[PDB]
């Protein structure tokens, strides 16, 4: 039972590295895109104002 | 993306698990060399009393 409860003490509490790391990298890439998307949106109001001096 | 540099809670949490993880590991490398799983009363106080009596 000690072996069985330790086996059940995994995928319940113990994390895996296979599916969770690609979620970490996906989130990190998403954060990279999310930080970059505002870098292409900050100049949009400036260009909008640029029609008139 | 949440910009912040005056604090890094991710590093603080990682350090908190860092300290706890190899604190127990530091308790190792000594039980192996000594050959005893009891070396200090802070580990198992009840075990120390009975082990000394035995």
């Amino acid at each position: 039972i000690n072996e069985n409860v330790n086996a059940s003490k995994s995928r319940i509490k113990d994390t895996d590295f296979a599916k969770e790391t690609t979620a970490l990298t996906k989130a990190q890439i998403l954060s990279q895109a999310s930080s970059s998307v505002l870098a292409q949106a900050k100049q949009a109001p400036n260009s909008a104002l640029a029609l008139l001096g | 993306m949440a910009v912040n540099v005056n604090t890094n809670v991710s590093a603080m949490t990682a350090q908190r698990y860092l300290t706890s993880a190899t604190n127990a590991q530091q308790s190792s490398m000594e039980r192996l060399s000594s050959g005893y799983k009891i070396n200090s009363a802070k580990d198992d106080a009840a075990g120390l009393q009975i082990s000394n009596r035995l």
